RNA sequence: CCUGAAAAUGGAUGGCGCUCAAGCGUGUUACCUAUACUCUACCGUCAGGGUUGAUAUGAUGCCCUGACGAGUAGGCAGGCG
RNA sequence: AUAUGUAAGAAGUCCUUGUUACUUAAUUGAACGUGGACAUUUGAAUGAAGAGCUUUUAGUGGGCCAUUUUUGGUAAGCAG
RNA sequence: AUACUGCCAGCUGGGACUGAGGACUGCGACGUAAGUCAAGGAUGCUGGCAUAAUGGUUAUAUGCCGCCCGUCUUGAAACAC
């Protein structure tokens, strides 16, 4: 018959790593996680308390609970035509803080820095962030790079 | 109760544009330019006749 | 063709021109109709639209909950106003001298409001007192504590009051609804 | 209230005043449409005085137009042809050159034909087929209050008001470019011509990024 | 359409450590401009480490016909595929332009061996002037000293269904 | 007679009707499923909170 | 292009017929026509609005604006008998 | 490669605690707060056709066919 | 000083379809001062005919198109009922 027991289909996602077996390195124990820190889930192989389920690696979610070896964390799962508010009881290893996150805090922390230097003289900072542009305009020199004209090379077998 | 189109009804375009009048009476549709004679680099007619 | 993005000839979804036959709540809307264009007062048009609404709607508005109204401080003088009935609440010992306006009042809750010396007036009295609505204290009454409601929603793990005619022991306290039978919910 | 000539003459004058100063405007903007393409032209002779090559900037507004009926499209270019204002064929709408947006118009390659329409197109595309999106409803511009009435928080007073900040891709783009309805184009007068509509512009069909020779296909299809 | 000689001229973007690229050109017939800088990446992605993305085009001109109405020789060397491999020939065919014998050349590999644009690569299109460099035979035959040939048998066009009178095809 | 056994066709167009739309959020989640020991000190810590707050606005 | 290449009623590049094609590869145009696109009229639906004005015009009346219209099973609405 | 999670802020950010029975060696923290500093840029793009929400009920619960991926099968207008 | 490209709020022609909509308003254009205008939708002039002439209906002919409805069904004009 068929087969779906709760760790079916993880061969590879819960392989450890190539040179990576092993105890874990003890920073991943350091690592603090707050309620409303954003975390990845990336589950260790190794460690078979407190693993997520196999549809939570790679999943993103938020803190909202924090015992003595795991956070609950709130993940949303899309069931039928609505996300349902699914919490999982991860231990430490299992999870990581997100670096996304950690990044638009800096850019909160950069944007009021860039405001308060420009509303000392008021140049219309522009804090929002942009695409990428069309090119402007450009004078490309000749001088020490004249252009080497190429041409289709026959074909030949090179066997 | 009619929609008009400009570039007809000279009107209805003067209506939008008063300055359909300038251009049209300076003739900016067909202006002409000054003249001189700036010429490109030997390098640049080799490059493209290039063989 | 058209790549539709939305349903094509979609009705508003609320209600406009009340359900309702009487032809002195149609008088009633033709008024506010009227102040609702006219006056730019956010209140006319609040009280037009309650003017289509639902009995079950309209809940009922107790003295009680009036007398606890102007209990809200600066809002001792003000018009008392409701979309609906006002009930008499037995659970009270002193009411204050207020205005209240309302679509109903019941005997009691008539007779206690001018025995406490205020006034009983109907909408079409309010708006010529106050046209945009003013020093007006809208009163809604509770709407989800009716007994249609407590049955919304109803299933495993919700708590929602089920369909049930007889209540008593052997009336849906088995197998489903504790762990001693079965499982619970 | 005797009301003949006093209200009338004030809101003439007020009408009058309006008028001198978009008159003044759209002077203006003639001699920097000219100023600019000269100064383009001056620059490429002046890199080829000094042996050099003078690349032009890239193109920064593109017109797309939808040449794909309404059937058959897998989802994803079906959103960005909603996202993109689209829904039929033939529309078409402007649309500011970024990478964001580049990236929508590579998804929609096989359903459109886009390019970088010059002053000449958009103007006409403004005059013959112009109209705001007011009340959420599509009423003709055909007047000047039209526009000020609807974008003169951001400065744009007339029809040339706006075709400027659609052919200069100006601050306030989004929202003037949101405020025109999409464009709503007629067959090309003279054909597509090529055989074949749904090849790339490249294999000598139609559609994808024909860079100048949009404005040929547009106006004929204006 | 009528195939222009055009000239590209193109390069990999400038990073920091290495402004000022290497400027590579080609001589590439296309129909018009997008063609032109379309064929001019899709080779420049066969020979060099580039693509569209990763480079600009920094020139992009048209090479006229030196004389456009003096009879020249051309020499084309062409690899194209066939449903079964890849071939490289040398073809040549009489012309005053470049243009229009390349518009010759591929009218006869799509003739001659079925070969679509997609399928052709010029290599090479030379000219010449000087006979003894001319080595096929169905071109040295224009070249003899004193031509001169008669067009027997001259089918007459009628502008109108019926005519009152059987043609005649002399010359 | 054998009939069909599974396929997830229709089904993403389906839930696409008026579909997957994220839950709402609140401010102030539930308390449930939170270590009680913070609850129970939580519940502490907001009362004299209020009263705090109650005799600075008295 | 030819050989390889054999099936049963008579027979189907759709048919006629076509041979510097009306065949095949390719290029360039011109031209034809869908219930599609553009514009206009009229019907309906939906939406958004105006309107307490004179010794004529019930305010679910009158009016303005825009968009939209395929449909089995099925739901609802307004009507006909 | 394609597909896929999260984030791109007004429920956000910057003070010796203001509270606690939790926690800390400890006013140490944790969580939640009072007062202070931030509307045309409210912290990418494009769009948004009004959001959000509730109740109730019909029919349906035999499917089939392109392209692409793909399993069994010599294959099938075959089965999946 | 030119078969190419682009632009002109450049000019001069030849055809077709449409004429929706107020008892009184808007935006504009044109002369230096009775005001006119192609500017928020057709008017002016001139004929013929007040009748089956136009038109409605119906029969036929002609051009092109049109399988038998109901049902079950993935699929019906079915050599399915």
């Amino acid at each position: 018959g068929k087969s779906h027991g709760y760790r079916s289909r993880t061969r590879y996602m819960f392989q450890r790593d190539f040179r990576k077996h092993g105890a874990v390195h003890l920073s991943t124990y350091l690592k603090v996680y707050k309620v409303g820190d954003i975390v990845d889930i990336k589950a260790n192989g190794s460690i078979q308390k407190g693993m997520p389920h196999k549809f939570y690696q790679g999943k993103t979610g938020v803190v909202y609970n924090v015992t003595k070896s795991s956070v609950g964390v709130i993940i949303n799962k899309m069931v039928g035509n609505r996300y349902l508010e699914k919490r999982l009881n991860l231990r430490v290893e299992h999870i990581k803080h997100s670096k996304c996150r950690q990044e638009f805090l800096e850019r909160v922390k950069a944007n009021a820095a860039k405001r308060a230097e420009a509303k000392a003289q008021g140049v219309a900072v522009q804090l929002k962030r942009q695409p990428a542009q069309p090119r402007e305009s450009r004078i490309v020199s000749t001088e020490g790079n004249v252009p080497q004209t190429l041409a289709p090379v026959p074909y030949e077998t090179f066997i | 109760v009619l929609k008009k189109n400009p570039l007809k009804n000279k009107q209805v375009l003067l209506r939008l544009n008063p300055y359909a009048k300038v251009f049209a009476a300076e003739k900016l549709g067909s202006k002409k330019a000054e003249k001189t004679g700036t010429k490109p680099a030997a390098v640049f007619t080799e490059t493209l006749k290039h063989d | 063709g058209i790549d539709h993005t939305s349903k094509q000839h979609k009705r508003s979804g609320h209600r406009t021109a009340p359900k309702s036959d009487n032809v002195y709540l149609k008088l009633l809307v033709k008024l506010y109709t009227f102040l609702a264009r006219r006056t730019d007062a956010p209140f006319n048009k609040v009280v037009l639209k309650a003017l289509f609404l639902s009995k079950i709607n309209r809940p009922p508005v107790s003295v009680s909950r009036i007398a606890r109204a102007l209990k809200q401080e600066g809002a001792a003088n003000k018009t008392v106003v409701v979309v609906g009935t006002v009930t008499d609440d037995a659970r009270i010992f002193e009411f204050p001298k207020t205005t209240v306006a309302a679509l109903r009042f019941t005997a009691g809750a008539r007779a206690k409001i001018v025995k406490a010396g205020g006034e009983c007036i109907t909408l079409d009295q309010l708006a010529v007192r106050a046209p945009k609505g003013q020093n007006t204290l809208i009163l809604r009454g509770p709407r989800n504590s009716r007994e249609a409601v407590r049955h919304f929603g109803m299933g495993p793990h919700k708590g929602k009051a089920p369909r049930i005619l007889s209540t008593g022991r052997k009336f849906e306290r088995a197998r489903g609804r504790r762990r001693s039978k079965g499982f619970k919910v | 209230a005797e009301q003949v000539a006093a209200e009338r003459a004030a809101r003439k004058a007020a009408n009058k005043e309006k008028r001198a100063i978009i008159l003044e405007r759209n002077a203006a903007y003639q001699k920097e449409y000219e100023t600019a393409e000269r100064n383009i032209i001056q620059a490429k002779r002046d890199a080829k005085a000094a042996g050099s090559y003078y690349v032009e900037a890239q193109h920064k507004l593109v017109f797309v137009v939808r040449i794909k009926g309404i059937n058959k499209i897998p989802p994803k270019p079906r959103k960005v042809l909603q996202l993109l204002r689209l829904t039929r064929i033939n529309s078409g709408t402007f649309v500011k050159v970024t990478k964001a947006t580049l990236e929508l118009l590579k998804l929609i390659e096989p359903y459109v034909a886009y390019g970088y329409p010059s002053y000449s197109t958009i103007r006409q595309l403004v005059y013959k087929r112009g109209f705001g999106k007011i009340n959420k409803q599509r009423v003709p511009l055909s007047d000047n209050a039209i526009i000020e009435a609807n974008l003169g928080k951001y400065g744009i007073l007339s029809i040339d008001d706006l075709i400027h900040e659609i052919i200069t891709v100006g601050p306030h783009f989004k929202q003037a470019n949101n405020f025109l309805w999409p464009f709503k184009l007629s067959n090309p007068s003279g054909g597509w011509g090529v055989p074949r509509k749904f090849k790339h512009f490249i294999q000598g069909g139609s559609f994808g990024n024909r860079e100048e020779f949009i404005n040929k296909l547009v106006k004929s299809m204006n | 359409a009528h195939f222009k000689e055009y000239q590209v001229i193109g390069r990999r973007l400038p990073t920091e450590s290495v402004p000022e690229p290497k400027l590579f050109r080609m001589r590439i017939f296309a129909s018009n401009e997008v063609i032109a800088k379309s064929r001019y990446w899709y080779f420049l992605q066969k020979l060099h480490k580039v693509k569209k993305a990763s480079g600009e085009i920094v020139s992009i001109n048209q090479i006229n016909e030196a004389h456009p109405t003096k009879v020249k020789n051309f020499g084309v060397w062409v690899r194209y595929d066939s449903r079964s491999g890849t071939h490289n020939m040398y073809k040549e065919i009489r012309d005053v332009s470049r243009v229009a014998a390349v518009e010759t050349l591929y009218q006869d590999m799509a003739a001659r061996h079925r070969a679509r644009f997609r399928s052709i690569h010029i290599l090479k299109v030379a000219e010449i002037e000087k006979t003894a460099d001319v080595k096929r035979q169905y071109v040295k035959q224009f070249l003899t000293k004193d031509l001169k040939f008669p067009l027997p048998h001259r089918v007459q066009k009628s502008t109108k269904t019926f005519s009152y009178k059987r043609p005649s095809t002399f010359y | 007679a054998k009939s069909k056994n599974h396929t997830a066709h229709n089904q993403t167009r389906k839930a696409h009707r008026n579909g997957i739309k994220k839950p709402k959020t609140y401010k102030y989640p539930s308390l449930k499923g939170v270590d009680p020991k913070f609850r129970r000190n939580h519940k502490h810590a907001l009362h004299g909170t209020a009263k705090a707050l109650a005799a600075a606005k008295k």
